[PDB]
């Protein structure tokens, strides 16, 4: 198996960290984890889209 | 300074068990993607299991259902529980500190510990 992102679920920027809640391909919601942005830099455009969308939804 | 030291190896009969540890200092394990790697004599390096900063784990297919990776955040130590060991599991096992979920590339690795199944 590999670390395959199926869907970005949520995002928080607190505690000196930028974290994304991710849904893993081949796994269920019981396996959702929060991962640092540094470790997801290979999906930079997916993260950028989620950053803008969650910024507009919060506003 | 960043340090990684492995232990727990040794000689074990086929079907036995070993619990490897990877003690870290100079950094926090939960801030990195940690990987167990092994290299048998005469073969190339191959990753065995990884644990994400968030605690998500994945195993190579040849060890699925036999190996279990975990980390004690209060110890800053990573563990690799090896059950139902086979002669093909003979290798030097070493932990590696990565920062990418999609590559196993690392910056720091330990010196490794020997596992001999015989």
């Amino acid at each position: 198996d590999v670390f395959e992102v199926e869907k970005i679920l949520d995002m928080k920027t607190e505690g000196g960290k930028v974290l994304y809640k991710v849904r893993w391909k081949g796994y269920t919601s019981d396996d959702d984890t929060w991962e640092p942005e540094i470790h997801l830099e290979d999906c930079k455009e997916v993260l950028l889209e989620f950053r803008k969308k969650i910024a507009e939804n919060k506003a | 300074q960043v340090q990684l030291q492995e232990n727990g190896g040794g000689l074990v009969k086929p079907g036995g068990s070993l619990r490897l540890s990877c003690a870290a200092s100079g950094f926090t394990l939960s801030d990195y993607v940690m990987t167990w790697v092994r290299q048998a004599p005469g073969k190339g390096p191959e990753w065995v299991s990884r644990i994400s900063a968030g605690g998500s784990t994945r195993y190579v297919d040849s060890v699925k259902g036999r190996f279990t990776i975990s980390r004690d955040n209060a110890k800053n130590t990573m563990y690799l529980q090896m059950n139902s060991l086979k002669p093909e599991d003979t290798a030097v096992y070493y932990c590696a500190r990565g920062s990418t979920l999609f590559s196993t590339n690392w910056d720091y690795r330990g010196q490794g510990t020997q596992v001999m199944v015989s």
